[PDB]
RNA sequence: AUUAAAAAGGUAUUGUUGCCCACCAAUUUUUAUAAUAAAAAUAACGUGCAGUAAUUAAUAUAUUUAUAAAAAUAUAUUUUUUUUUUUU
RNA sequence: UAUACAAUUAUCAUAUUAAAUUGUUAAGUGUUGAUUUAACCAAUAAAAAUAUAAAUAAUUUUUAUUUGUUUUUAAACACCAUUAGGUA
């Protein structure tokens, strides 16, 4: 069935499943990009990424992603784990 | 605005595309000057520090 | 319901909202 | 109280009494006190014109 | 199919919906719990003759030139050329008194402008909230007694008609928003202070607010109950307004007491000043009076002509007497009321009533 | 967050007393994912305050 | 709602008490409203209130002769239209007709 | 404020299409987007970038 | 302004951009409304790629500015005139224009409560600025403040 | 105890009590109030 | 040369070998008799192991499900134990 | 058997001065395939973002109105059953 992109089977690999857009140069991605980084000559992608990734982390975007796209939660245990959060 | 500018299409569904140009008009707190109304507390430390070993 | 208690459970506890209703 | 008038409890007697207290009677405002909910949403699907003869 | 049935199955919280179904969409109650399906046509017809747009009485422009001649003369010199000095502002006190341009614009300022402008604050170009606006401000003045006056009963009367209009109109259209119901209800309410204040007020304005508007159905005394109690009357005693009359002008106030010393009613007074204070009868008292006031004649007539007939039903009546009951006319006998002053009889021995209460006491 | 219920409850008065001092706690029901453009004209097609129903 | 909340008072602790039910109490009232409601379910119980008849009194439906669960007892006497009118409604009430507003089913329901 | 009336219309809408015509004497106004867009030629194909 | 429309439109050859908001200008002093300012810009490329009628996406499309004043009862039907056009990708409607966000706040208005005439007189592009403006503007707009200033008067007096 | 009676914080003024008790039963009947419509003591 | 000290709950009450939960027999007693009436006392037998943050945290409403405690889902919630970016 | 609640703050069911209601957007095809799950089984997968001002306070709405149950799957996720479907 279909399934959102963020969904745990989003992206399947079987002989039935098919993946879904235009899905090289202007994409289904296209306005949907997040981040972009354009690679200064002769930098190892590593640190580009490990940079990505820290300020992802650091300023709990990558919590909050991680968290909302895996399983659903009621508006009413979202709110107490944001709230407790906040208040801590 | 930035619904607006959304359904316009102005602006992307997701992501900053002034990002880089936006650093200015940001407040980039060196780690070099301290300013005493800090919730770091990382920046505190290293200046103890500092002039601690100096 | 069961009309006695199958516990026997003494708190000692005097919070005095419980007790004093009319200040608190 | 004695323990003969309305319900074997207390509060049975204090229960009745509300129905005699002095501000809590009937009246144009505070009506059919004692049954309330025999007549609620009795009239919903009653449909009744209002009254005009003029105009 | 034959009545509603409800059925409940106890362990769910409530019932199933009912039968062949309740109509689709609920209906729209008044204040009282009186149905209206829509507009009447007259309200309809001042909602149409809102939308399209409102006009000032030229009455103002006449009071404007008999009151203030000079200013009235001024303008007349003027007309066309731009104005640089606001010579009309006696016609317009109040900000909200200008309504035939958007944002309180008086027509005479606009001489010296361009069209377009013209164009840009005229009445097709207000929002609908503007144009309920103007709707209420013309009203307003036309029964404001002066004319920084709101409070006065006139004046919210009207405005509280108008209001309440748009709402009914808006519930027509978009159904459910119950937060409108209820302040429609409440609307509704002040409505029905307003126009019971204005009745003692003067009455005529009353009457015709309640035949532009249409609105007598919010004065329906709103259950027989209350009414009984005196309850629906009781009203304008509270609202002070219940000696307010100044009966002088209408209802000559000599037959309309009792004499103290005498004891005579007013009905007396009125008899001996040779007065009659007797409210217009409908069809029921006329004929039963007419009725009443003949017996004479007729019984005359019937024990010249027919004497048998009468010496018969006498002699019914005579006999009659000595039968029955009881003959002798004491405590007993002559109990106006015989069920209720015993009561311990009824049951048991009385078998001719069933009840101890036929009348108030 | 529950040691700042009192709070919380500053709020839900709030949210009442625009209802008319009513529905206390209440919110809008959650809709659908399409809820709005799959359904036919005559039926909301957005949530409600909840003394709107 | 036409049912109740609750079963006995299950509010019940000291004044103050910081909560309308203590874990207790609420678990023990939980209980009898449970037994209750399962005594409702089992014995396929049935409740109506008709139109133009006094509104309190609500017939039994489920003692009716017809859809009486027990072989024994004698069910409960109603008149006959209203009998027929009241079958035809328990029975129509059971399935989901397209274009109707989708109510739940059980199996104590029919 | 000049307002365009029923008269003048499209003399006023190809005034404005010719706004950016793909070659002129003197500089180009931008947008209100604050963009410098494609400049096309008389019935609109997209010259210069 | 009354109201604002941003209008994306799929960029076609000239005579039916002209043809096309011939239609919507018609469609406007049909309705019995006027115009302020019809403005066109050019062929821009947006965040978002925009479909049309024949579900062929886009990454290319005009931008026109329309500026209107109605009555806001059929506003209604030339806006669902203008959502239904074949030509325009997508519309934006601006109805705060009037009352924008800005004033009306705990006596923000100094020398008077709320006067809706400011912002009414006024064209959408200086209630909402555009990313170019900079400081430079301070200056010509005092140059058109005093100078308007002087001639009001005069110039309307004349007549 | 949320079912049950509400209880005072302190006692109440003695004196307030018998200020309030002016009107009551007792002093009406020595005021001579109530009606004398039947025999009485004998 | 790799690590370790500091924050935590109890329906029990010398305390988890602690207590409790429903069905499943007899009986006792009141009645407003719904598969097999309801409710209250109760100390057998047999099934489990529901609860005490308690072996998929609990509580309330809602709908469903059923040897028996109860279990699934939809909401609210802590009488459950906390983990904390003032533009990176 | 009779013999003196509170009235300054009390959590389960008798509401009441309130500004809402209405918005047509998004997303979809290249190719030979072990995705999700602690673990099973059916089997195209992508997606639905915009509104403030304004509505005057109280005095007869309590048979009136009102408190998350909702047409259309030929649209999905989700949930329930297990390859047949239900529901959404
Ligand atoms: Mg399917
Ligand atoms: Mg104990
Ligand atoms: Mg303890
Ligand atoms: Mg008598
Ligand atoms: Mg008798
Ligand atoms: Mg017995
Ligand atoms: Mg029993
Ligand atoms: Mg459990
Ligand atoms: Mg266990
Ligand atoms: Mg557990
Ligand atoms: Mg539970
Ligand atoms: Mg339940
Ligand atoms: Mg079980
Ligand atoms: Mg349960
Ligand atoms: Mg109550
Ligand atoms: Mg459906």
């Amino acid at each position: 069935g279909g399934y959102m992109m963020y969904h745990r089977k989003a992206m399947g690999t079987m002989k039935y499943s098919k993946w879904k857009g235009a899905h090289g140069g202007i994409s289904h991605f296209y306005g949907r990009t997040p981040m972009v980084e354009e690679v200064r000559p002769n930098e190892p992608i590593t640190l580009v990424d490990r940079r990505i990734m820290h300020y992802v982390h650091h300023s709990r975007l990558r919590h909050f992603q991680l968290f909302r796209s895996y399983q659903e939660k009621s508006n009413s245990t979202e709110c107490k784990l944001r709230e407790g959060e906040m208040l801590r | 605005a930035k619904a607006q500018a959304i359904r316009i299409g102005l602006y992307p569904r997701f992501g900053n595309p002034f990002w880089f140009r936006s650093q200015k008009f940001r407040p980039k707190a060196y780690q070099e000057n301290y300013d005493p109304t800090t919730y770091s507390t990382k920046r505190t430390v290293e200046h103890f520090a500092y002039n601690w070993v100096q | 319901l069961k009309t006695l208690d199958v516990r026997e459970y003494r708190p000692l506890a005097m919070p005095i909202e419980f007790r004093f209703y009319q200040r608190y | 109280i004695a323990h003969w008038y309305c319900g074997h409890k207390f509060r049975h007697r204090f229960m009745r009494d509300k129905r005699f207290h002095p501000s809590l009677q009937a009246s144009h405002d505070a009506r059919n006190r004692f049954s309330k909910r025999r007549h609620f949403k009795t009239n919903r699907w009653n449909y009744q014109q209002a009254y005009r003869d003029m105009p | 199919e034959h009545p509603a049935i409800w059925l409940w199955y106890p362990w769910r919280m409530n019932p199933e919906p009912p039968t062949p179904h309740m109509p689709q969409r609920r209906a729209l109650k008044n204040v009282h719990g009186a149905v209206f399906n829509d507009l009447t046509p007259v309200q309809k017809k001042r909602q149409e003759q809102m939308l399209y747009g409102v006009n000032i009485p030229e009455t103002r422009q006449m009071k404007f030139e008999e009151q203030h001649p000079l200013l009235a003369g001024a303008l007349r010199k003027l007309e066309g050329q731009p104005k640089g000095f606001p010579f009309w502002y006696r016609k317009y006190p109040t900000r909200r008194h200008a309504y035939e341009y958007r944002f309180s614009i008086p027509v005479e300022m606009l001489d010296g402008y361009n069209d377009d402008v013209k164009k840009a604050l005229s009445k097709g170009m207000m929002s609908i909230q503007e144009k309920q606006f103007a709707q209420e401000a013309m009203y307003m003045e036309r029964y404001a007694e002066h004319d920084f006056d709101t409070t006065s009963p006139a004046v919210l009367a009207v405005k509280r008609a108008l209001k309440c209009r748009v709402l009914r109109n808006h519930l027509l259209t978009n159904p459910h928003n119950n937060i409108i119901k209820t302040v429609l209800a409440n609307t509704e309410r002040k409505l029905n202070h307003a126009l019971r204040r204005l009745r003692k007020v003067d009455f005529k304005k009353y009457w015709e607010i309640i035949r532009d508007h249409d609105v007598q159905d919010i004065l329906q005394p709103p259950n027989l109950v209350t009414y009984r109690q005196g309850s629906y009357w009781k009203y304008d005693w509270n609202a002070g307004l219940a000696i307010s009359t100044n009966l002088a002008d209408v209802m000559d106030p000599r037959g309309l007491n009792g004499c103290v010393e005498t004891g005579r009613s007013r009905s007396e007074v009125a008899r001996d000043l040779g007065l009659s204070y007797t409210r217009p009868l409908h069809e029921n008292e006329k004929k039963q009076l007419s009725h009443q006031a003949v017996y004479y004649e007729r019984l005359a007539k019937f024990k010249m002509e027919q004497p048998e007939a009468a010496r018969a039903m006498e002699r019914e009546r005579f006999v009659r007497k000595f039968s029955g009951m009881f003959v002798k006319m004491d405590i007993r006998s002559g109990a106006p009321d015989f069920p209720s002053t015993y009561r311990r009889l009824l049951g048991t021995k009385v078998v001719r009533w069933a009840s101890k209460r036929h009348g108030p006491n | 967050p529950h040691d700042w219920r009192h709070f919380y409850a500053q709020e839900k008065l709030v949210r009442e007393r625009q209802q008319n001092g009513h529905a206390y706690g209440r919110r809008p029901k959650q809709f659908s994912f399409g809820a709005r453009y799959v359904k036919t004209d005559g039926y909301g097609k957005r949530p409600r305050l909840p003394y709107n129903k | 709602r036409w049912a109740a909340k609750f079963y006995g008072q299950v509010t019940f602790g000291p004044r103050n008490y910081p909560y309308p039910s203590s874990r207790w109490l609420a678990r023990r009232f939980q209980m009898k409203k449970h037994r209750i409601i399962k005594r409702f379910r089992f014995r396929r119980y049935k409740l109506a209130a008709v139109a133009n008849l006094p509104f309190a009194k609500m017939i039994r439906v489920g003692m009716l002769p017809e859809l009486k669960s027990s072989k024994t007892k004698r069910g409960d006497v109603v008149d006959p239209t209203l009998s027929g009118q009241l079958v035809s409604a328990v029975k129509n009430t059971g399935e989901k007709r397209k274009g109707q507003r989708t109510r739940p089913k059980s199996k104590y329901q029919v | 404020i000049n307002y365009v009336p029923h008269a003048q219309l499209r003399e006023h809408i190809d005034k404005e299409l010719d706004k950016y015509v793909a070659g002129k004497n003197e500089p180009y106004p931008l947008n209100f987007v604050g963009q410098m867009p494609f400049l096309e030629d008389g019935d609109g194909n997209i010259v210069e970038v | 302004v009354f109201y604002s429309f941003v209008l994306v439109m799929k960029p076609r050859q000239r005579r039916f951009t002209s043809q096309a908001l011939r239609e919507i200008g018609v469609a406007v002093y049909s309705n019995g409304g006027l115009i302020r300012s019809i403005t066109n810009e050019g062929i821009m490329r947006p965040y978002s790629r925009f479909r049309d009628a024949d579900n062929t996406p886009l990454t290319y499309a005009r931008y026109i500015i329309l500026q209107l004043d109605m009555g806001e009862e059929e506003m209604g039907k030339v806006d669902k005139i203008i959502r239904e056009h074949q030509d325009v990708l997508m519309a934006l409607k601006l109805n705060n224009l009037e009352r924008p966000v800005g004033i009306r706040s705990g006596n923000k208005e100094l020398q008077a409560a709320y006067f809706p005439l400011d912002t009414f007189t006024r064209l959408e592009e200086e209630i909402n600025w555009s990313p170019q403006t900079s400081a430079d503007i301070y200056t010509q707009l005092e140059m058109n403040w005093k100078e308007f200033s002087r001639t009001r008067w005069s110039s309307f007096l004349r007549n | 105890h949320r079912s049950g009676k509400a209880r005072a914080f302190v006692f109440r003024d003695p004196s307030l009590r018998m200020m309030r008790a002016g009107s009551g039963y007792q002093q009406l009947r020595r005021m001579g109030m109530p009606m004398q419509v039947g025999m009485g003591w004998r």
